[PDB]
């Protein structure tokens, strides 16, 4: 029962459920950032502060081309300038330094020991992160219009609403720290906004996960399954007809066809 | 106006009107339709007695609108009482007839299926499934943890706005296979999708 | 805000919960798009 929160220590996870990890626990000013599988190590633990810094091992997360190049790195707070260690977390997964307004934290490939980087903001599956000490993907059903669950169908190639079944493996999904909705049985398959369209809107279907901005999704307070960014579009059964068997990403009018529920 | 009335009618067209304190999102009182009696929880706020159901004999019930008191008064836990279309129907009748031996349990059905359903989309959908599939459910830890944690969640949502969406304190919730999720930040669909209305704690901006 | 059970389904039940939330939840004040309960009515 206090509303001010001064200091906090959590951990940061991302693409394919990998954690933001300071390289080899090394403490020196200028030590590298990597993705590493999650665990109980002090280098993976991150502490947020009221000033705006995020620290590990006594030193703040930093970004600057003039000093370290493209890379992201921990550095001592008192010696370094003021602007290269301010950070900001946004509701749809974007970690970014406000002082570098066009840019965003990124893992360029998904596989262990990747160096993290600041890249231009495209709101991509890679540029998306979940801040929070619970790093595991949130497994459950997705329920849409008329209490139909989203089903991974046709050998897991195409996705549409079908009528609920208890514990159907294909009807459950797994929402990952990166933004992606993965299939429960298979994790290499994932949800995607495909290039093939209907009535000048993109059809959503499953594909192999690459980490592109066709694949990053956010569950909004209004109950939409939506894309990140100022421009917004949401998941949508087309014209509320389950028979068509197609979900279209559309302008968010926010009617029942764009209402969804994570039934965990 | 501090209170909000809504009407629940039964399978025999028996209507009650229930009164919600908008401030805390709890039921304070109700009146059966065409009845000179109205019934108030023991901890209902004074203003409620002075404003609601003035044209009636206002009776003070033998429990408060807290879960603990409704559970001790009904002799069971939320973990035991089944919810669904039919048990709701029955609860409405019981409140209409003012049956003292059922009341606390009749409230546990109504409150859960209307007020807790308004607070959380997970609970809303759990209840909608009873209507859809014609079959009832008695809540596990997953619904009980949300019910029990609503005020703390609300406080922690409001608190997070002073530190990048992180909570002041971990909030333990459970999934539908009774597994523990220690939530500690706004950045979970468990919170952000789920919570539909939040209890005021502090004056903060996003 | 009347929910009548004799002719109720998930549709009208959801519309009812919808009405509760619309009249209880603030239009102006929301945080992360989640409305705080109204001060008055
Ligand atoms: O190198 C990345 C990696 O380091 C792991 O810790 C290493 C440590 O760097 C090395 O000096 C030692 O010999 O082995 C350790 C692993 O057993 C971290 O555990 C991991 O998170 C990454 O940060
Ligand atoms: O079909 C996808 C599409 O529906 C639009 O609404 C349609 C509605 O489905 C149809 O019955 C009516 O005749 O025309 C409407 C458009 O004027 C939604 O607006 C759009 O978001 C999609 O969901
Ligand atoms: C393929 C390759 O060069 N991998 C590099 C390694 O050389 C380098 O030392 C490290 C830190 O910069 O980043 C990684």
């Amino acid at each position: 029962n206090e509303c001010l929160v001064e200091t906090r220590t959590t951990r940061i996870s991302g693409r394919d459920a990998l954690c933001v990890d300071v390289a080899g626990a090394l403490t020196s000013d200028g030590s590298r950032l990597i993705l590493y599988p999650c665990g109980q190590q002090v280098n993976q633990k991150w502490t947020f502060h009221s000033d705006g810094t995020v620290r590990s091992l006594g030193k703040c997360l930093a970004t600057n081309n003039s000093k370290f190049g493209n890379l992201v790195v921990i550095y001592d707070c008192s010696k370094l300038a003021a602007e290269d260690i301010s950070w900001d977390v946004s509701v749809g997964g974007t970690i970014m330094n406000p002082n570098y307004e066009d840019l965003a934290l990124t893992s360029n490939k998904a596989t262990r020991s990747t160096n993290l980087t600041m890249e231009v903001n495209t709101y991509s599956a890679s540029q998306g992160w979940r801040v929070g000490n619970y790093v595991q993907p949130i497994i459950g059903s997705i329920v849409g219009l008329d209490d139909m669950c989203l089903e991974a169908t046709d050998g897991n190639t195409n996705m549409w609403l079908e009528e609920c079944v208890p514990n159907q493996r294909e009807q459950s999904w797994a929402l990952y720290s990166d933004g992606t909705i993965r299939v429960d049985d298979n994790r290499e398959l994932c949800v995607t906004a495909s290039s093939s369209t209907y009535d000048n809107w993109k059809v959503i279907t499953i594909l192999n996960c690459d980490g592109s901005n066709n694949q990053r999704w956010v569950f909004l307070a209004d109950g939409s399954i939506s894309t990140p960014g100022n421009q917004r579009l949401a998941m949508d059964v087309a014209r509320s007809d389950v028979d068509l068997k197609k979900i279209i990403l559309h302008r968010p009018h926010g009617d029942l066809n764009q209402q969804w529920v994570l039934f965990y | 106006n501090r209170f909000y009335l809504l009407t629940l009618t039964s399978n025999q067209d028996e209507s009650i009107t229930l009164a919600i304190d908008v401030e805390d999102m709890v039921a304070v009182a109700y009146q059966p339709a065409g009845s000179h009696e109205s019934y108030f929880f023991l901890n209902a706020p004074q203003i409620a007695f002075h404003t609601l159901f003035t044209d009636t004999h206002q009776n003070v019930l033998n429990f408060d609108n807290t879960f603990k008191s409704l559970e001790n008064a009904a002799g069971t836990t939320r973990q035991t009482i089944v919810l669904g279309v039919d048990p709701l129907d029955f609860a409405i009748s019981n409140l209409f007839n003012a049956d003292p031996k059922l009341l606390p349990l009749s409230f546990l059905v109504i409150i859960q299926m209307v007020l807790e359903a308004s607070k959380f989309r997970f609970i809303e959908q759990s209840v909608a499934y009873s209507f859809k599939n014609e079959k009832t459910f008695l809540p596990d830890l997953a619904i009980v943890s949300l019910e029990d944690n609503w005020s703390e969640i609300s406080l922690q949502i409001q608190a997070s706005t002073s530190l990048q969406g992180l909570f002041g304190s971990v909030v333990e919730l459970y999934n539908s296979n009774n597994e523990l999720i220690e939530v500690d930040s706004i950045y979970y669909p468990i919170i952000l999708a789920n919570v539909a209305l939040q209890l005021y704690h502090c004056q903060v901006s996003t | 805000a009347n929910l009548r059970l004799s002719e109720a389904n998930s549709g009208t039940y959801k519309t009812f919960i919808g009405r509760v939330r619309e009249e209880l939840g603030s239009e102006t004040y929301r945080l992360y798009g989640i409305p705080v309960l109204k001060h008055s009515l």
